[PDB]
RNA sequence: AGAACCUUACCUGGUCUUGACAUCCACGGAAGUUUUCAGAGAUGAGAAUGUGCCUUCGGGAACCGUGAGACAGGUGCUGCAUGGCUGUCGUCAGCUCGUGUUGUGAAAUGUUGGGUUAAGUCCCGCAACGAGCGCAACCCUUAUCCUUUGUUGCCAGCGGUCCGGCCGGGAACUCAAAGGAGACUGCCAGUGAUAAACUGGAGGAAGGUGGGGAUGACGUCAAGUCAUCAUGCCCUUACGACCAGGGCUACACACGUGCUACAAUGGCGCAUACAAAGAGAAGCGACCUCGCGAGAGCAAGCGGACCUCAUAAAGUGCGUCGUAGUCCGGAUUGGAGUCUGCAACUCGACUCCAUGAAGUCGGAAUCGCUAGUAAUCGUGGAUCAGAAUGCCACGGUGAAUACGU
């Protein structure tokens, strides 16, 4: 298990949190607990929008939750019908007053967790899954990412012996760590097992 | 008119004043031979006075804090060493030469784990 | 661990919760030196009569998620492999990789 | 002011429940508002009111560094009881005129 | 040991059957469970049938065995020996 | 090493003589970072045998020291078959501090009851050219002698 | 007076509050203490990283907690109220106590 | 990162079967609240209260009850079907690619060669020219300085004193964070191929990657984990669920890792000095009183630079013991008890009084460590009701040695 998760090592530097508060001792698993419910909700509701990062932000008994999404139309619905419906459900989780915001996500092939979904639902309706990995680079580079990687493991092609492949393109530093590298990982679920895919998106370099 | 220069060595913070006057040195409201038991840390504390003859010259009051005995009295040197400089600036060569100018930058080293100290692994066996 | 494990734990949980105000009273009245022998002595079978389980040293600490009995952390109401990933993830606020 | 954000809204062409003016009638009576922050260059204000009355510009609920220098500047006529009204408004601060149509694509934060 | 102020244990069923056993006056064996429970006075001649985890042991009470439990008398393992 | 040789760390004289070389011996002497202990001993070891011996505290130790210093040492260099001890002229720096390390040896052996008395005991012998530190040394000479054809 | 005590997870963001607190009383009121640093609470965790075993692999994780004390010395009348209105960004919590 | 119960997955009995955990209807009842006997308990039988959000009244959403099934459930098997995560060679300096060229081709070249470096580090050459992942740098920490801000932190100079920074005060110093400066072979000399570098010295707190951490290339071991989690055959009146008791703590024996010892560089007694880093609300708990003591009682201060844990110990001084199986050593066992906890029998920790094994430096062999390191001394934290000699942290004292390959 040789590798740092690159968004964990680069936090305090070129990265923030997604949950951005403080509690005592005293509240912050119950914050935490929250948080995931929430997430976990959200996740589950805006599959078919394609969402990248929830943000939950909470400041005075008062949930503040930002959803950054390629498509908010679907999220949105008609103007404030959807938002709506799910403020409430979101205030029901946590037990507070909610209120999303929903962020848009310019250039989602750039967006590293949306490609990786992208990748997995391509998996789960029987492409190969080289040409759904060789797309996902393409585009990226298209796009104007400095560099990207993508791998795709597992029981690729209903094969009895599993494997990882993997495609890079560009250059994808991740021991340089004021990199900005939007890293993460989805799975899919086949009729074979699950094929996990992780991908890197390297943007670019911040000076500061 | 007092001068001062700041000591510091290990975890010790000494606060070392040097005044014209006989010689007698206080650390914390103490004499040297009552703060001190030790015979080295005296000798440490009297090192740079014994370079640059200035013992019966010049009273010094010391307070200093944190760490043990020998890292203090290191410490309290290095405070008067500082003092000496900013007093002098004449005296720095002799101070070099001598190795009391430099801040001992030696500090405990970390526990790390899986080993039991900074660098002791623990007992290794191939069966 | 199981699902019947999470549900037991629970279980145990509202049972605290219920059961506290009578159980710590009857506590006080053991402990209490400026008190008759034949009341404590009732008080201590009163005590063995309530449920076990509304003891508060029944119930384990396990993680929020998994609920695995091992490798808690009471901060974050999780275990260790869980509280890794969060970290991992930005998911708990202020947490990043430590060193010194 | 910069940016409205009413509460169960769609566009601003829709009208509200319980109010008199309509929803481009309160922006512009929103465009002619007099603020004076001194500290932060970016703010947001607070409007919260229910009950038969007019909306004053004194309704606001103020932060600290926010001055409103004009508490009769009237912006709704709440008229019904059971209607309620909770905008956040959004002060940015510049010089000249920067209109929506460029301010469209400027925006960067998104 | 217990602490002298908390007093003797002795769990309340068993007592219970000891009383009705005194009230009769019968010498038929109580099977019994409570290993925790301390030996009494009253229990003295009685017959007590111990459980050891797998079967009842039966236990006939002294004069000796008062400030005893009742699990002392009814071993649990059963080591006979390695060869 | 393999790489880089690397200067000697700097060594603080004792604060009684201002020696570097009793220093070094106290620091010998010194067992779990004990150094204070061990310098007192050393100090009594010196002041007994400067009553005995006469002299200076210090004079009377070197001359000790002297008694017991190695001219040549052997290595195990092995390039046969069985192994061929070789002797080597071992240098300054060196001799100094094994002689040291014969006498602590001897001292901690010796049956005396107080440590700081064994040793005083010890320097005493090496002084007259008696004792175990000196034995030592004659047998590690002994050795060389024999072995004195490989060099 | 008015001592207030700010504690948060982010450094940056805890002194942008401050400095906004500053702001807020010397405007109103006058003679603001100042913004003191108090010591950061490093709160460290170790955890084993591997699933099942391996004892030797582990992260070592904090959460530093700054404080900022900053104290009011004269509480006016507007000056006290402002801070009412005025809310801090998130994730910084305040705890403000006169006397 | 903590098995008395719980945990628990195992055994013994006692029990349940759309079920402990969910969703769905049907229809019986507001949920829930209190209490009673039997039972080891699980459970199996009783007495009191309530009818809230809405009805062209065939009724509803929360929360119990019963039956049907659809299903739940499985710490059951496969890590040789998998994902994820982890170890490992190894923080070893390597591993590749594009285009070109060489070869029928597998391939080669680049990446070799002369030097140099911690480094496929850098230069020079050269059928290679370029690029990527890694060797470096960016990040944390530590060593010096400056600016800012000074309470709960500090006391240099001032006045007062209960001689306590405690109180007027002061913002110097320590310290506390926040932001900057600083180290780059940059400067000097020599060696070197007109070089990359190396050797020394100057300054400097720091010198050649300053010390330490994080960071783990392509890959290897069908390495580990289906019992964290997820996931592609088997059980479903039982390989599921509830309960009480027991077991995981067994004991001819063998091995691993530790602690404590075998003593005088020490043991014991009395006095006495100098830390750091942490934790704390179902929590840390002063002072005072009682107890030989573990603790008990009373009970402030404190979500804490304020109060509490909390006396650092080794050390230092004075006394004693005088090489003994001892005033070394503490195992073992008896008695009596303290606290936690429904509960300390199996099986907790700690205390007091007694008891006082083996052990006098350990065979073959075998491990760690290059500096604030080893060695030794205490201190704290996590898990945690209680339960560490383990683990993870912190400072104290503080060595030896490196000729060389």
């Amino acid at each position: 298990g040789q590798k740092v998760h690159p968004n964990g090592i680069r936090l305090g530097i070129v990265k923030p949190w997604n949950s951005t508060w403080f509690a005592n001792t005293k509240e912050f698993a119950d914050n935490l607990d929250s948080d995931f419910k929430v997430r976990q909700y959200l996740t589950k509701e805006l599959a078919k929008a394609s969402v990248s990062r929830i943000v939950i932000e909470r400041p005075a008994k008062s949930i503040r939750v930002t959803i950054h999404t390629a498509r908010p139309g679907i999220v949105i619905g008609k103007k404030g019908e959807d938002v709506e419906k799910l403020r409430k459900v979101v205030a029901d989780i946590a037990g507070v007053p909610a209120q999303i915001n929903i962020a848009e996500v310019r250039k989602p092939e750039l967006d590293a967790k949306l490609v990786a979904d992208s990748i997995t639902s391509q998996l789960e309706r029987r492409v190969m899954f080289r040409r759904a990995m060789k797309r996902a680079v393409q585009n990226a580079m298209r796009l104007g990412a400095k560099g990207i990687k993508v791998e795709v493991s597992g029981r690729l092609g209903g094969a009895e012996i599993a494997r990882t492949e993997w495609y890079r393109e560009g250059r994808v530093p991740l021991h340089t760590l004021r990199a900005d590298i939007d890293y993460n990982t989805s799975e899919a679920h086949t009729t074979y097992g699950v094929i996990g895919v992780k991908v890197w998106i390297f943007k670019g370099e911040i000076l500061g | 008119n007092q001068y001062y220069g700041t000591g510091r060595r290990k975890s010790s913070a000494a606060r070392v004043f040097i005044k014209p006057g006989n010689g007698k040195i206080v650390i914390n409201q103490r004499s040297l031979e009552q703060y001190f038991g030790r015979e080295t840390a005296r000798m440490v504390v009297r090192q740079p006075l014994e370079l640059v003859d200035m013992v019966e010259k010049l009273d010094l009051y010391i307070t200093v804090k944190g760490g043990g005995i020998s890292g203090q009295a290191g410490a309290i040197r290095h405070g008067i060493t500082r003092a000496l400089m900013e007093y002098d600036e004449s005296l720095r060569s002799e101070l070099r030469k001598a190795g009391f100018v430099t801040r001992d930058a030696r500090q405990v080293e970390r526990k790390k784990v899986g080993l039991r100290k900074a660098r002791r692994r623990p007992q290794f066996s191939k069966r | 661990a199981k699902q019947s494990m999470k549900a037991r734990e629970v279980k145990r949980v509202a049972l605290a919760d219920k059961y506290f105000a009578k159980r710590a009273e009857l506590k006080a009245i053991i402990s209490d030196v400026n008190a008759s022998d034949e009341d404590r002595w009732n008080a201590v079978l009163k005590l063995q009569t309530l449920p076990r389980d509304s003891s508060p040293s029944r119930q384990r600490n396990r993680c929020r998620q998994t609920g695995r009995p091992h490798g808690f952390l009471r901060k974050f109401g999780l275990s260790r492999i869980k509280v890794r990933e969060a970290a991992m993830r930005g998911e708990i606020p202020g947490l990043k990789k430590a060193s010194w | 002011v910069t940016e409205v954000e009413i509460d169960g809204v769609l566009h601003e062409y829709s009208t509200k429940e319980g109010v008199q003016e309509d929803i481009l009638e309160i922006l512009l009576n929103l465009k002619g508002l007099a603020v004076r922050v001194q500290g932060k260059d970016e703010v947001i204000l607070t409007l919260n009111k229910s009950g038969i009355g007019p909306v004053t510009a004194a309704d606001i609920t103020h932060d600290g560094d926010v001055e409103i220098v004009k508490p009769q500047h009237v912006i709704c006529h709440l008229t019904d009881e059971n209607a309620s009204i909770s905008m956040r408004i959004k002060v940015q601060r510049g010089r000249g005129y920067v209109p929506a149509s460029t301010r469209i694509h400027s925006e960067e934060d998104e | 040991p217990r602490s002298l102020k908390k007093g003797p244990f002795i769990d309340l069923h068993l007592l219970k059957k000891v009383e009705k056993a005194v009230e009769s006056g019968d010498k038929k064996p109580l099977r019994t469970w409570s290993r925790r429970s301390t030996i009494f006075p009253n229990m003295i001649g009685l017959t007590i049938a111990v459980h050891n985890g797998r079967q009842h042991v039966p236990v006939f009470v002294t004069d000796e065995m008062v400030g005893h439990k009742l699990g002392e008398f009814a071993p649990t393992r059963t080591y006979r020996g390695h060869a | 090493p393999r790489r880089r040789v690397i200067g000697q760390r700097k060594i603080l004289p004792d604060p009684k003589f201002g020696s570097e070389l009793l220093a070094k011996f106290v620091n010998i002497l010194m067992v779990d970072g004990k150094k204070s202990t061990a310098e007192s001993i050393v100090y009594s070891a010196l002041e007994t045998l400067a009553q005995r011996s006469g002299k200076s505290e210090l004079e009377a130790f070197e001359v000790a020291l002297e008694n017991v210093r190695p001219t040549v040492e052997v290595k195990s260099r092995r390039v046969g078959g069985s192994t061929y001890q070789v002797p080597v002229e071992v240098r300054p720096v060196r001799r100094n501090a094994l002689a040291m390390r014969w006498i602590v040896e001897a001292a901690r052996k010796r049956g005396d009851k107080s440590m700081a008395l064994r040793l005083a005991n010890e320097l005493s012998d090496a002084a007259e050219n008696k004792g175990t530190a000196v034995k030592k040394r004659e047998d590690v000479h002994r050795m060389a002698e024999a072995n004195k054809a490989f060099a | 007076r008015i001592r207030i005590r700010l504690k948060a997870f982010d450094h940056r963001l805890i002194d942008q509050a401050t400095a906004e607190i500053v702001e807020t009383a010397k405007r109103t009121g006058a003679q603001v203490r100042g913004p003191i640093p108090l010591p950061t609470r490093k709160e460290r965790f170790t955890v084993l990283i591997s699933p099942h075993v391996n004892k030797d692999a582990r992260d070592q994780y904090e959460i530093r907690t700054h404080l900022r004390l900053v104290d009011i010395v004269e509480p006016t009348e507007k000056t006290v109220d402002a801070l009412m209105r005025l809310d801090l960004a998130a994730g910084v919590d305040v705890q403000i106590s006169l006397g």
